[PDB]
């Protein structure tokens, strides 16, 4: 098997600037033709994989010149001269030389924009989750950015963390914000042995993790 | 009989039939146990019985002999020698027209190297004129006889077999072994030569300047191709890395000449055959055993064998 | 201009068989070898299969290389996938793509484009089941704020979709929807939120409308104090 | 072959011909010549 993978993972680019991204093999990419079938994709929200670059350099059609590919060996680069709103995406080298083909792990691309943060907010469980065999105790950040966050989790005091999942939006088409969720599912009498619920948000912009709480009644 | 199914080609419809898979229960080293076995076959080398059902194209005229897969068909150079109190004389006149007095002469005891290159239509690796694209008949003004012309320059020709093949050996016999072609790696890509577009279409320039001394100025003058007849003669028939070749000439001789880019080379689909005959025979055919890989030659065209129909 | 379209994608349990087609447009399909390709949300791109262009030649990931057959109807211009022993791992979208042209005197380089508009397929034993819903109503707290929020936690239905919106389907200022949870029970759950001015709350009430289209259950539940 | 059943030596290699029973294998004494000249 040849392995592929892209340096920067995620790149917070302001519209207008330029990007670039690494791409390095395990193996060359040259073939016994003389070619070298190394390609590049990019795949919008909701989308598929649309090829942009191949033969290490030549476009696809109609692809904006403002695209370019270049390298040679095992060591490869894309380069944006600026990026654009339809430049929002994730962008996955790969190779077609050895079968199996194979694909980098992909680079994000996101609008950077104005450190900003959470707007937090929990929830009291439910008339139906008060006697559910497990109470998913919630938590809400609200448009913030950039992406980093997670919630720590505690009721009277007790430090509670263990039992919690977490899911996020990608970011907001109109101002670029992220929100994220917290979801401490405790089993119901673990739950039920405690009273006054708080969720203690971390974020990468918060000047101290802010605790927001509600009252069991 | 042979059972044949086409090979799993899908493309335009008789192409599709240009090789055959087909099967046949075959003797073995022991007289008493038949194999059963399987080949290739090009669609030229079978006919039908009337079905699925076919025979060798020889069999209700013809023996057959493989072709021992040791000696080469390369044309080697051969020169002809005159015994003692004998001698050959060369004619040294650079515009001799293949009869009557040669002014300049020298004497040799053989010939030069010549090559017993065969093939129709177009004469290969032969020697280049002196200098003009010298024509020679017995008589040019029957049409009857066939016109050689002789270039000064060669034009190039590069023939390919792009399939690869394998070789597969079965013992039909004790100690005696019949060579299949037993599958094909990756694609199947037509047979086929190329010639530079420019090139000929110059040489042909050339040639209709020469016809324009014996024709005369006013005609126009066409090319055409070959009406009718056997495969052999109706096309450029030829031997490369020892298969056996008939490529379709009608894209070189398809022009009219006036009394008065570039680099897209035409390109010629050529058959192929492994049962033959030599072409001034029958009665006795012969087997080319397939061969393995890719194949290429290039070689150099010095002249034509034309014909005229009577601008 | 060049297209090609997938069919047959669905749910199916373990150790069963799914056939996938793909059908080619604007091209003549039995000059190009074909390839399918998998996305796994986990993982990302993932090769699965191969075949040239008169279907002599085949080749595959070791994934699903025996557990699989590709095949091509060149009279037809499509290409299909069998799939059989299926296991959870085999959910992905999968998309077919186009390769090697082969011309009538050469054969040119190898590639994956254009790319299918894909099908999705899941594997998995679980029921058909409709949503638990559940309101996440806003704290005391968030009563207390200038701007409150609230949401409404979807739960324990299988396959997905939910498809959620807030109060008659009428509200999506400061709307979000998670992407859903798959829990350990191997059923999907998520949240919905809305963010409010706190004077709001009871002056408009406060609905989590859900539908779960696979079973066609839907529920408009109240989400307060 | 594989059992009982058997098979010539040579049905693998060669095809095989019957010495005449009448010509004789015997040495017989030969005398080699130079031609004239040598
Ligand atoms: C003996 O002589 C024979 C010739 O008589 C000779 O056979 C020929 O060999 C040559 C190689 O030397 C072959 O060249 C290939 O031609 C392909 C297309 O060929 C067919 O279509 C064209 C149509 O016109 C276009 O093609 C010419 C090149 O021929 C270009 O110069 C033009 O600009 C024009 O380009 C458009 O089309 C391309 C796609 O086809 C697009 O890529 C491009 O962007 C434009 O849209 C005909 O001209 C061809 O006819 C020929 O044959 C006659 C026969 O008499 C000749 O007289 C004549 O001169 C012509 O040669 C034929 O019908 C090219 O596509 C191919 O290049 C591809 O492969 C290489 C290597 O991988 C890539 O670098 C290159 O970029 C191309 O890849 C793209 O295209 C493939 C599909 O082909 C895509 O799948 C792939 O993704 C890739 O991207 C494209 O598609 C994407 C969309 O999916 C898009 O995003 C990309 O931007 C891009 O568009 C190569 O040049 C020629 O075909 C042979 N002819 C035949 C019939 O076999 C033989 O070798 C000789 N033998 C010997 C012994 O000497
Ligand atoms: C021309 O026809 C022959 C006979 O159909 C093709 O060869 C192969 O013949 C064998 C038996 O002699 C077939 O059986 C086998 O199939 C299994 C499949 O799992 C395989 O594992 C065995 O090793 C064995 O090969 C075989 O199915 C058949 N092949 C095909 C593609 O039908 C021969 O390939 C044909 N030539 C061409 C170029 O198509
Ligand atoms: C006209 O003359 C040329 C030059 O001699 C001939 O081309 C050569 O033909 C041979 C066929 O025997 C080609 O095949 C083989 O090549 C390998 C090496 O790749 C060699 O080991 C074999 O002994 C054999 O030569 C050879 O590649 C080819 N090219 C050259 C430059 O020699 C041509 O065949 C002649 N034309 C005709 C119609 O005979
Ligand atoms: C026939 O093939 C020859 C080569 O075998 C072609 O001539 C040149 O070959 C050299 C050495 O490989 C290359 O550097 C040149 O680029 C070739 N010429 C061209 C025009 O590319 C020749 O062109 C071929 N002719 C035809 C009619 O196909
Ligand atoms: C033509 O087909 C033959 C089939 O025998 C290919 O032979 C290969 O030879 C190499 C020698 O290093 C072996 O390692 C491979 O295992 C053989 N098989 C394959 C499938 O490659 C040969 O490569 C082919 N050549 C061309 C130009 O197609
Ligand atoms: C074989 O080829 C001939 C000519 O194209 C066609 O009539 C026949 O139907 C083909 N049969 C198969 C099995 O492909
Ligand atoms: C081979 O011989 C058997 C009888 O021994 C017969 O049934 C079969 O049809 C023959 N096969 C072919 C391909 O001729
Ligand atoms: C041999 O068979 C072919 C079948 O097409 C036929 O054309 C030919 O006349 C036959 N020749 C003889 C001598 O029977
Ligand atoms: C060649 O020249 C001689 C000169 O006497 C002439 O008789 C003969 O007809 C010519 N033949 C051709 C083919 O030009
Ligand atoms: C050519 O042959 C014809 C008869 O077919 C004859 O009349 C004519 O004189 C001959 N021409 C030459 C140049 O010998
Ligand atoms: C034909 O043209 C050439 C000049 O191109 C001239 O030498 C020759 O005499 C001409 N012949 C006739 C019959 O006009
Ligand atoms: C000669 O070329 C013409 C082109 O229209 C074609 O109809 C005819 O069949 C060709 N003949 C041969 C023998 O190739
Ligand atoms: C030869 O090629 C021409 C087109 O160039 C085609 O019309 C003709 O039918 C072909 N001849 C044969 C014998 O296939
Ligand atoms: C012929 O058969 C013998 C049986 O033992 C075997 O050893 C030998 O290698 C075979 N030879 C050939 C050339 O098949």
């Amino acid at each position: 098997y040849v392995v592929m993978t892209q340096s920067p993972l995620s790149l917070p680019i302001t519209p207008g600037q330029p990007a670039s991204i690494s791409c390095r093999s395990s193996q060359r990419l040259l073939h016994s033709d003389g070619n070298t079938y190394l390609a590049w994709y990019q795949q919008r929200p909701g989308q598929p994989p649309r090829r942009l670059i191949y033969e290490v350099s030549k476009l696809d059609s109609g692809v904006p010149d403002r695209f370019s590919g270049s390298g040679a060996g095992t060591d490869f680069t894309l380069k944006i001269s600026r990026v654009e709103a339809e430049d929002v995406g994730v962008y996955y080298c790969g190779q077609n030389t050895y079968l199996p083909y194979s694909f980098g792990q992909g680079s994000k691309v996101e609008i950077k924009r104005a450190v900003a943060a959470p707007s937090v907010f929990i929830f009291p469980p439910s008339e139906d989750q008060v006697k559910s065999g497990t109470v998913s105790v919630v938590c809400l950040l609200n448009n913030f950015y950039p992406r980093e966050a997670s919630v720590k989790w505690k009721v009277d005091g007790v430090l509670k963390t263990g039992n919690s999942q977490e899911s996020v939006t990608e970011q907001d088409s109109k101002d670029n914000t992220y929100s994220l969720s917290s979801t401490l599912t405790l089993s119901n009498t673990d739950y039920q042995s405690h009273n006054v619920y708080a969720c203690e948000v971390t974020h990468q912009g918060l000047s101290s993790p802010v605790t927001k709480s509600f009252n069991r009644g | 009989t042979l059972q044949c199914t086409n090979v799993t080609n899908a493309i335009t419809d008789d192409m599709r039939g240009e090789l055959k898979n087909c099967s046949f229960n075959m003797t073995t080293e022991l007289r008493d146990k038949k194999q059963k076995v399987y080949s290739l076959f090009y669609r030229l080398d079978v006919v039908q019985i009337n079905n699925k059902e076919y025979r060798l194209i020889n069999c209700n005229t013809s023996a057959i002999t493989q072709a021992c897969p040791k000696v080469s068909f390369e044309p080697i150079p051969i020169h002809y020698c005159a015994p003692a109190g004998f001698a050959i004389l060369k004619c040294k006149d650079k515009k001799f027209n293949g009869t009557g007095p040669c002014p300049s002469v020298s004497t040799v005891q053989c010939t030069h190297g010549i090559k017993p290159v065969v093939s129709t239509q177009l004469l290969l690796n032969g020697s280049l004129a002196e200098e003009e694209v010298m024509i020679r008949s017995e008589n040019i003004t029957n049409n009857a006889k066939n016109i050689l012309v002789q270039f000064n320059t060669p034009v190039q020709i590069n023939c390919t077999r792009p399939n690869n093949n394998t070789r597969k050996s079965i013992r039909i016999g004790p100690g005696q072994a019949f060579y299949a072609t037993g599958d094909i790696i990756g694609d199947i890509r037509q047979a086929h030569c190329n010639v530079s577009k420019a090139t000929w279409n110059e040489t042909l320039g050339k040639v209709v300047k020469q016809l324009r001394k014996h024709f005369g100025n006013n005609t126009i003058i066409r090319f055409a191709n070959s009406s009718g007849g056997d495969l052999e003669v109706t096309t450029h028939s030829f031997n490369c890395g020892g298969e056996f070749f008939y490529c379709n000439t009608s894209g070189l001789f398809n022009s009219t000449w006036i009394s008065n880019g570039s680099n897209d080379s035409i390109t010629l689909p050529c058959r192929i055959k492994q049962i033959i005959n030599m072409w001034q025979r029958i009665g006795q055919a012969m087997y080319a055993p397939p061969i393995q890989g890719v194949i290429r030659c290039v070689s150099n065209i010095t002249g034509l064998i034309l014909t005229r129909d009577g601008t | 201009e060049v297209q090609l379209a997938e069919s047959g994608g669905g749910l199916t349990k373990p150790g069963g068989s799914l056939r996938l087609s793909c059908a080619a447009s604007g091209f003549t399909f039995s000059d190009f070898y074909m390839d399918w390709v998998r996305q796994t949300p986990g993982k990302g791109l993932e090769w699965v299969s191969r075949i040239n262009n008169d279907g002599r030649n085949k080749w595959y990931a070791d994934s699903v290389r025996g557990r699989f057959t590709v095949s091509r109807e060149n009279a037809k211009n499509t290409l299909y996938l069998q799939m059989d022993s299926l296991r959870a791992e085999d959910t992905a979208v999968y998309y077919c793509a186009r390769d090697r042209p082969v011309y009538r005197y050469w054969s040119g380089g190898y590639h994956l484009d254009p790319w299918g508009q894909g099908v999705v397929v899941t594997v998995s034993s679980a029921s058909t089941k409709g949503p638990s819903v559940f309101p996440l109503a806003p704290s005391s707290r968030s009563t207390s704020e200038s701007t409150a929020a609230l949401g409404c936690l979807v739960k324990d239905y299988f396959p997905e979709p939910v498809t959620v919106s807030w109060n008659s389907g009428s509200l999506t200022s400061g709307v979000h929807t998670f992407p859903a949870v798959l829990q350990s029970s191997g059923l999907y759950s998520l949240s919905s939120v809305v963010t409010v001015p706190s004077s709001s709350l009871g002056t408009q009430t406060y609905v989590c409308n859900v539908n779960h289209k696979p079973s066609n259950t839907k529920v408009d539940k109240r989400v307060e104090i």
